[PDB]
């Protein structure tokens, strides 16, 4: 309903402007007769009052506002001489008509302004021109502010017009663009198009190569029972919140949070050659950040770290609560390590050894092969 | 003395250049990685860029392309070229690893301003 | 750079038109004079020129063919009379004139308003009233025809204005609506809110009762041996759009869907009375469905079926891909009952058989007991 | 024969009011959920209501306090009240338990107009 409350506002100021106006004329008019005084009472009056009885009903008001302007200007006119000026306020009322009106009703829009024109040819002549009623020179003088007037109201109303617009328009991009920020935070661009179009097409994508890393807790149970469960949702938050972090900042991307679960996976919206030396390196940094974070029993938390490689597929699945996922061999490999991991230590399967010796140091222990760090040699 | 102390900051007008230094003593450089954050007042300190043990490299959506963060292994250093500088980006700006970041034990930074004088 | 292009439509629009309606004139005219013909020929030349040559930069441009304007309607004006009609596009153009330029220079164009109403006071005074170049009658057309194209031109540019907002707004709607709907499917609305606050707040929500069931296929691995990726995740796919219709028909709510697992939650959002045997109706006629459809290979596809209640806390963790969760040690409970279900069967522990045992039936074998089905008899 | 009838489909003008009826046999209502769909053309054949075993009733964001859904036991029916009915309502109704919806096993349907005439 914004557009009616545009129209409204609109209708309104114009309204006020418009009785300010006619006032200073009648103050200033002097010994000019009591028969034009009782028209401009009604006039005045008239034009005080359809703001205040906007709301009777459908578009006949503003409509019966346009009437009276016209009755009470052509009586005005006819009296009084053709060089007063009122052949310059149908002119503005002519383009102003057009935007106080909707667009639905235009065609009659259009009308209203032939109207004017039709008269405004008939008032140069049928009028009797320079008709002399008292003092002439008040008339020059009461050309003079017809034409300021004229001007004024139009540049008002409109200026009016497209603040209310612009204002409108301002709130409009700023509640659509939070919306957006967040959307754009909970899944990837690219496939918030695919998801947006209103045809439903299942989204398989297939990745020769990627790495998974996953991450958990140990003895999660054990701290839950001697802490209440609103501060260990938040201690969870917190330590989430430090792992995004770091997440964000190496560039991964993490798929979900699964209660004490930490997943990762690396390569997969754009593929690189070096994704499982950015894992492991992220790795390293995650045990150590997790290691110096301390919770509220004051017991370090220790964190069982598995990681694995391979291809994958990535894609939403379901028709309600989407999220992108991701499958493969690699999301089992990574479990059962992750499950089989000893507490504070990062193990990978033979075929990470295989790429991951050369700039990384494994040692020790499918056959597995714990992570311990990067060479210090460079 | 695990320390890192900060340099280059100063006074500078709008579309200026900097070169930020930070140089730690206790660790080696290749192993760890390394960030600039910046504090201004009206937030708490934001990362602006980010280098891996590697060569990757990351930066804030605010500041991509114009500061680029390099390191220098035998000096034990990290450098961050600062380019077409703004008015946002008066702060003080500080160089970590993440271990200390979340620990909270900083050194005492660098001043950056940037207006007309 | 919307608002630049709908000022930039405008204006070629504008010129477009003046350009059509003094072309009529000049070729209407008769033996008018050729001194007026030279002027003619600079001013529609420069009027039509000044669009094509809109792009040198600035805002000069528009000013500059207002100049133009108001320098040959002048020059046109003062030879003429004053009943030609000069007057008339003043004040059309001082009103026209705000709508052109944008509200950043809304002082200029005052100003601009207040030049042209200096000159109509002057022009009745200054210029030779009733000047008579040759026939007076095509004079006093040219009036009329003034009149006429005093009013279309303001009419025709105001609703060209109009429409081109009214298409943008639509446009912006249609685009923000699809994207507020997305995140209205994706999460629910109340914590909607909360997550849009540039505000960030720890959100933790405590709830005395819930019942969560947790529902899993089993020997996943050994079909996914024998068919392709690709295939598989469309089963999935297929399998949770069926479920997802059946949970929103019965109006519980899912959380999330993890590889096999599906986990649905009953009364967080909004407590109830009844939430358990809802949820247990659901069970029943979930495994139904189940057992109906059929998988690539032709097997059955068996589900393990856990129920568990209790309270639970909700609410969002992490600061990046955020989704609603749950928690609670009926979450510990479900899960598992779930893994040490039997195949093709529905179990819940002693406390749920205390509540479902006056309206559905469990049978046979913490102590747990089987959910056969509801009662026949009613 | 698990079947399932529908009827009380005609004509009538925007606004009248109709009642759906549908009854089955072959299986037991009290332990079965229910639902009626409608099929216009432009789309497959969408949920509308829905009643469970137990009491609980939903309804179509499109369709909501218009129409009703109730059950009757002992004459093993399910109806639909239909109310206020607009243009976009005129199409083919079906009923069906869950299974039978995927199963793809339906009936004849019933046709429903609106229009003026
Ligand atoms: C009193 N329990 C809680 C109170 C507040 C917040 C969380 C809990 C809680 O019990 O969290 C556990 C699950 O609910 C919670 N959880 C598990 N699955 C889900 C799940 O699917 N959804 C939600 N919302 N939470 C889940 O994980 C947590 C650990 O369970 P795991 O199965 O991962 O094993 P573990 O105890 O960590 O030992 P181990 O694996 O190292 O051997
Ligand atoms: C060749 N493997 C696949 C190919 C395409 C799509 C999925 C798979 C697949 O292996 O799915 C499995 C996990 O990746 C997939 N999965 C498990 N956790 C996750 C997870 O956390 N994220 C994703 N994206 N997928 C997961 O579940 C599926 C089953 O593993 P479970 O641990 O649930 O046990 P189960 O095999 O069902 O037997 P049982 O539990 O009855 O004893
Ligand atoms: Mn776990
Ligand atoms: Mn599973």
């Amino acid at each position: 309903v914004a557009r009616r409350q545009r129209v409204l506002t609109i209708t309104a100021w114009l309204a006020v402007v418009v009785t300010g106006s006619f006032a200073l004329m009648q103050l200033a008019t002097g010994a000019g007769g009591w028969y034009i005084a009782l028209i401009n009472v009604f006039t005045a009056v008239t034009f005080a009052i359809v703001p205040l009885l906007h709301r009777f009903g459908g578009l006949v008001a503003p409509l019966t506002f346009i009437g009276t302007a016209y009755v009470a200007i052509f009586a005005i006119g006819w009296d009084v001489g053709t060089d007063a000026g009122a052949q310059f306020f149908f002119l503005v009322a002519a383009a102003l008509v057009v935007l106080l009106v909707g667009i639905e009703h235009t065609a009659l829009a259009v009308g209203l302004a032939a109207v004017a024109a039709g008269l405004v040819i008939a008032l140069e002549f049928l009028v009797p021109p320079d008709t002399g009623l008292q003092p002439p020179w008040a008339m020059s003088v009461s050309f003079v502010l017809t034409t300021v007037s004229a001007c004024g109201v139009a540049v008002a109303t409109v200026w009016f017009a497209l603040r209310d617009t612009a204002r409108a328009e301002a709130v409009m991009e700023a509640e659509h663009d939070r919306s957006e920020a967040l959307l754009a935070n909970m899944l990837p661009a690219s496939i918030a198009e695919r998801l947006k179009e209103p045809e439903r097409n299942i989204i398989a994508d297939k990745y020769d190569e990627a790495s998974v890393l996953f991450a958990d807790i140990v003895g999660f149970t054990e701290r839950a029972s001697s802490t209440a469960p609103a501060d260990l949702v938040r201690f969870l938050d917190r330590l989430y919140s430090a792992f995004d972090e770091l997440v964000d900042q190496h560039g991964l991307e993490k798929i979900k949070v699964s209660g004490d679960s930490y997943m990762v996976v690396s390569g997969v919206p754009r593929p690189r050659p070096d994704h499982t030396q950015a894992l492991a390196d992220f790795a390293l940094d995650m045990t150590n950040v997790a290691a110096q974070l301390k919770d509220p029993r004051g017991n370090p938390v220790p964190l069982r770290v598995g990681l694995a490689t391979g291809p994958v597929v990535a894609g939403v699945v379901g028709s309600r609560r989407f999220f992108y996922d991701v499958w493969g061999d690699a999301v089992n490999v990574a479990s059962r390590m992750e499950s089989t991991d000893s507490v504070g230590q990062i193990q990978v399967p033979d075929e990470v050894y295989e790429r991951l010796k050369d700039d990384f140091v494994l040692r020790e222990r499918m056959r597995t092969w714990y992570l311990i760090g990067r060479k210090v040699a460079a | 003395q695990w320390q890192l102390v900060e340099s280059g900051g100063g006074l500078v007008q709008a579309g200026g250049s900097l070169r930020l230094s930070c140089t730690a003593s206790g660790i080696i450089l290749s192993i760890n990685s390394m960030g600039w954050y910046r504090q201004t007042a009206g937030n708490e300190r934001e990362w602006v860029a980010f280098s891996t043990a590697g060569g990757s490299t990351t930066y804030a959506d605010s500041v991509k392309g114009r500061f680029t963060i390099s390191r220098d292994n035998a000096k034990n250093t990290v450098y961050l070229q600062m380019n077409s500088l703004k008015p946002e980006d008066t702060a003080v700006y500080y160089c970590n690893t993440p271990a200390g970041r979340v620990g909270g034990t900083w050194g005492q930074g660098t001043p950056v301003t940037v207006s007309s004088h």
